[PDB]
């Protein structure tokens, strides 16, 4: 499985909303409405198959 | 709405159907149903209504 780091960045992520459908979403240790009024420390993306 | 977006449709999510068009409150009581309609709501060449 492929990790990424992210940094210097803004979570918008409503561009997601325009073309990507996701199947499943589901996020511990966060409430997903309190998303946008957060700040992120050390983000990784684990991506795989 | 589409498959994907059923889970959108409850307490707490967000995505498109949760922030722009359908949202239900933290303190809800009550309850939804879902199922699928391909066999009534879908027609070849695509229901744009
Ligand atoms: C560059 C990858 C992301 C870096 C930021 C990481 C985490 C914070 C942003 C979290 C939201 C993840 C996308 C959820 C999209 C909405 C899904 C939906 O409601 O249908």
């Amino acid at each position: 499985w492929n990790r990424k780091r992210i940094s210097n960045c803004v979570a918008d992520y409503s561009v997601l909303y325009n073309s990507a459908s996701f199947s499943t979403f589901k996020c511990y240790g966060v409430s997903p409405t309190k998303l946008n009024d957060l700040c992120f420390t050390n983000v990784y993306a684990d991506s795989f198959v | 709405i589409r498959g994907d977006e059923v889970r959108q449709i409850a307490p707490g999510q967000t995505g498109k159907i949760a922030d722009y068009n359908y949202k239900l409150p933290c303190d809800f009581t009550g309850c939804v149903i879902a199922w699928n309609s391909n066999n009534l709501d879908s027609k070849v060449g695509g229901n744009y209504n």
